[PDB]
C-alpha cells in the first residue's frame, strides 16, 4: 500500500510533511533553472583580454552545466518517483503533466548525447529553446495556471475558428495591401506573405511603424484591415474570459463545498 | 514543512557549489 | 426527381457518399486556389542569366495558369450543377452564396477576353485583387463563417452607426490637427485629408510614428484622438460579439433539438 | 396658431411635407459645408507660373467663399426661423441644438467682421477650425448621435473620474519617467510635461515610438504604465456601453409602444 | 470630549465649517505642491548671460522651497493633528491614508538631514521622484480614488495572477524571441533580457517599433506574443471591472439608505 | 418629399454657381 | 467519403502535372 | 465654509510670497 501512499503525496503536496518538502523543493528548483536559462545569455562584461563581452553562460560554462544538472535530475527523480507510484502508469505518462515533465527533461539527455553537435546551431538553438518550457512545470504549483489551460481546453471551438478567421482575413488584407504598395519606391511590400508581417501588425493594433502604406489605396485597406483585426480577435475574447471565470468560481464552490 | 524544505534546498546548492568549486 | 435529389446532396454534404466527396474536393481546391495565389507573388530566385528574381507565377507562369485553370473549372462546373439542381433558379442566382461563387470564377474569364491588356496594369491588378475573393467560399464548409455573416446582418444599423460616428470624428480631429500641425517645420500635415491616414491611426490605437504631432496643441488633440476613437469603436464591439454569441448558441439549441 | 404648427413641422420633419424637405435641405448643406471645408485645404496643383502648388480654398477663394455663404445664410435663415417658431424661446436659446448652431453660423459673420485680419493667423486659424462644428447639426438627423450625447450627459460623473484618474496616472508616471530618463544621451525626456507625452502615449497603447525610454528603470516603469493606462481606461467604457445599449432599448420601446 | 470632536471633524469634513475648510485649504495645496514639483523641472528661459535654459526650480531655487515648505508644514501640522484626535493612535499609524501622509511628508525632511548631498544623484532623484506621491493624498478628497483602491484590494489573487502569466509569457517569448533573432545584423536582441523589452511592448499591442523582429521565425513568435499578451491582460479586466461598479453600486446604496 | 428637396437644391445649387460665375 | 475524395483529388492533380508537363 | 478656506488660502499664499520676497 505503500505505492498509493506516495501517489496521494505527490496528488496532494500539503496533506503530508514529506510531501509538501518536495512540493516546495521542486517548486524552487523550477525557478532556478527558469532564472539561470534567462542569466547564461547575459553578457558578463569582458574578460581578462577577452576581445568582447562573453554571455554567463559561455564564461562560466561549468557553473551553468552543474547547475543544469542538478536541476534535471531532481526533475528526473520527481518524474520517475509520479511514473513508479502511478496508479494506471500509461494513464499517468499520457496525461499532460507527463508531457511537460518529459519536455523540460530531455533536451538535456539529448544535449548530452550531440555534444560533438553543441557548437553546431540549429539543434543546440532549439535544445535552448526548448528548456524554456520547464516553466510550464510551475501548472503543479499554481492552480489558475491549470484554470487557464482548463478554459483553453473549454474554448477549443471558438480558439480554432479565431485561428480560422484571423487566417482568412490576414491572406485577404495581405493580397490587398501588396498590389496597392507594391508599386511604391523602395516598397517593403515585396510579396504578400511579405504583407502578411504588415497585415497581422495592423490587425492586433501593434503598430510597428516598420512597414506603412504609402499610397491612398493602401492607407484605405490598412485602416480597414485595423478595424477588421479588432472585431475578428475580439470575437474570442469574451467567451475565454467567461469561461476562466466560470471554471475558477466552480473551483471555489467545490472548495467551499468540501470545507 | 517549510523548514525541512529549505534545509533541503540549502544542502543540494552547498553540493552544487562544491561541484562548481571542483570542476 | 433527379433535381431535389442533387440540390438536397449539395445543401447537405453529409446525407450522401456523392455530396461529401463533391465537398470535399471543392474544398480542396479552394485551398489550393488561395495557397496559389499567395504564392506566385514570391520571389523565386534569380533564374539562369536572369537580371534579377523573378516572382513564381512569372517564372512558371504556364503552371500557375494551369493550375488556375483546373481551380476555375471545378468551380464553374460546382456552380453551374447549383444553377441546374436549384428549385427556384434566380432565387439561387441573387443568394449570397452565387454573388461569392461569380464573383470567384469572373476574373478568370474577364483576363481571357482582356489577355492583350494583362500586361497593362490598373485592370490586371484588379482582376489580382478578386481573386482572393475565392476565399469566402469557405462560408459554404465553414459554419463560424455563417455566423458571422448573419450576425454582421444583424448588426447593420449599429455597423452604420460605428461609420458614420467615426467618419464625423475623423473629419474633426483630422481638422484640428491639421490646423494645429500645418505650420510645423517639414510637416506631413499638408492637408486636412492628409491628416486623416493620423487620426485613423490613432483612433484605433495603432500609432505607426510616421505622422506624429509636434506642437503642443498637437499633443492635446492627439491624446483626446485616440481617447475618443477608443470609445466609438468600442460602442458597436459588444453588440456584435452578443450577437455572435446568441446565434452560435441558437444553432446549438436548433442542433441538439433535432438530434 | 401658425406658430405652433411650424414648430411641430421643425421638430417632426417626417409630419409634413414642407417640414421634410426643409430637413433635407439643411442635411444636404451640412454635408456639402464640411465636404467643402475638408476639400478647400487640399492642394489644387501648381496654378500657370505659380511657385508651389495652392490649396484649393486659395486658388478658388470666390468659389468657396460664394459656398459657404449660401450653407451660412441657409443655416442662419434655419435658425431664426426656429426662434421665431419656439414656444419659449429663451428655453430654446438655451438648449443644446441652438449653441450648436449659433457656434455654427458665427464664425462666418466675425470673419467679415474681422476680414482685415483674415490674413493674420491666429483668429484666422481658430474661426476655421470652428468651422467643423456644424457636423453637429448632423444631431438633428441622426438619432444615433442624440443618444451618444445622452449617454455621454448620462454618464458625466464616471466620465469626470475617468479624466481625473488618468491625469493621477499621467502625473506620476511622467515624473517618474522623467528622473528615470532625464540623463540619457539626447534624451527626449527634458522634463515632466514632455514626458506628459510619452505617457499619455504608452498608457492609451499608441507607441508612435517617438518617445521610448532607454533605461532600465525607463522600461520598468513604461511597461507598468502601459498596464495602469489600460486599467484606467477600462474602467468607465463598460459604463458608457451599457448606457449607450439602454438609452437605444428604451428609444425602441417606445418607438414600438407608440407605433 | 474635544478629541472624539476633532475627530470626527477630520472623518467628516461636511459636517462642521472648520472641517470643510481644513479639508479644502488642504485640497488646495495638496493641488499646488503636485502643480510646482511639475512646473520645477520646466525650462524657464536662458538666464542673463545663462550658457543654457534653467530649469524654474534652478533659476527660482527659494521661492520653490519656500512654496514646499509651506506645503510640507500644512501636511506635518494635518497629521499630527489626525495622530492627536485617533482614538487608537496606533490602528491610524498602521492605515493606509497615515502611510500615504507619512510618505508625503519625510522625503522633506530627509532632504533638509542630507542637504549635503542635495548635488549627488541617487538619493536626490529618489526623493524628488517620492515627492509625487503627494498625490496620493487626494484620496481623502476623492470617492472614486477610494473605490479604485478597495477593487484593487478586492482583486489581489486576480492581480497576482496577472503578474505571474505575465512573467510566464513574457519570460517564454523572450527566450524564444532571443534566440530567433540574436543572429540578425545589428540585433537590438542581445539577451533575453534585452529581449523582455520587446516582448512587454509586443503584449500590451504599444508597439513603439525600436525592437522589431527581422527573421521569419521572428515574425511568426512576435505575431502570437501579441495575441498571447492581448488575452493574458484581458482575463482580470472584467473583474476589475465588476468589482468597481459593485462596490460603487454599494456605495450608492448605502447613500441612499442613510439619506 | 424627396423630389421638392431636391428640387430645391438644385435651384440653390444653380444659384450658387450663378453667382460664382459672375463674380 | 474521404477516400473517394482522396483518390479523385490524386487523380485531378494528376491531370494538372500532365497538362503543366505537356505545355 | 468655502469662503472662509478661501480667506485662508489668500493668507497663507501671502505669507508664502512675503517669505520669498524676503530671501
Ligand atoms: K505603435
Ligand atoms: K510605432
Ligand atoms: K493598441
Ligand atoms: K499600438
Amino acid at each position: 500500500t505503500a505505492r498509493q501512499r506516495v501517489w496521494r503525496a505527490f496528488e496532494n503536496p500539503h496533506t503530508s510533511t514529506m510531501a509538501l518538502v518536495f512540493y516546495y523543493v521542486t517548486g524552487f528548483f523550477i525557478a532556478v533553472s527558469v532564472i539561470a536559462n534567462v542569466v547564461e545569455t547575459v553578457p558578463c562584461g569582458s574578460s581578462p583580454g577577452h576581445i568582447k563581452e562573453l554571455p554567463c553562460g559561455e564564461r562560466y560554462a561549468v557553473a551553468f552545466f552543474c547547475l543544469d544538472t542538478a536541476c534535471v535530475m531532481i526533475f528526473t527523480v520527481e518524474y520517475l518517483l509520479r511514473l513508479a507510484a502511478a496508479p494506471s502508469r500509461y494513464r499517468f505518462v499520457r496525461s499532460v503533466m507527463s508531457i511537460i515533465d518529459v519536455v523540460a527533461i530531455l533536451p538535456y539527455y539529448i544535449g548530452l548525447v550531440m555534444t560533438d553537435n553543441e557548437d553546431v546551431s540549429g539543434a543546440f538553438v532549439t535544445l535552448r529553446v526548448f528548456r524554456v518550457f520547464r516553466i510550464f512545470k510551475f501548472s503543479r504549483h499554481s492552480q489558475g495556471l491549470r484554470i487557464l489551460g482548463y478554459t483553453l481546453k473549454s474554448c477549443a471551438s471558438e480558439l480554432g475558428f479565431l485561428l480560422f478567421s484571423l487566417t482568412m482575413a490576414i491572406i485577404i488584407f495581405a493580397t490587398v495591401m501588396f498590389y496597392a504598395e507594391k508599386g511604391s519606391s523602395a516598397s517593403k511590400f515585396t510579396s504578400i506573405p511579405a504583407a502578411f508581417w504588415y497585415t497581422i501588425v495592423t490587425m492586433t493594433t501593434l503598430g510597428y511603424g516598420d512597414m506603412v502604406p504609402k499610397t491612398i489605396a493602401g492607407k484605405i485597406f490598412g485602416s480597414i484591415c485595423s478595424l477588421s483585426g479588432v472585431l475578428v480577435i475580439a470575437l474570442p475574447v469574451p467567451v475565454i474570459v467567461s469561461n476562466f471565470s466560470r471554471i475558477y468560481h466552480q473551483n471555489q464552490r467545490a472548495d467551499k463545498r468540501r470545507a | 514543512g517549510i523548514a525541512i524544505a529549505l534545509l533541503v534546498i540549502l544542502v543540494i546548492c552547498s553540493l552544487i557549489v562544491t561541484s562548481v568549486i571542483l570542476l
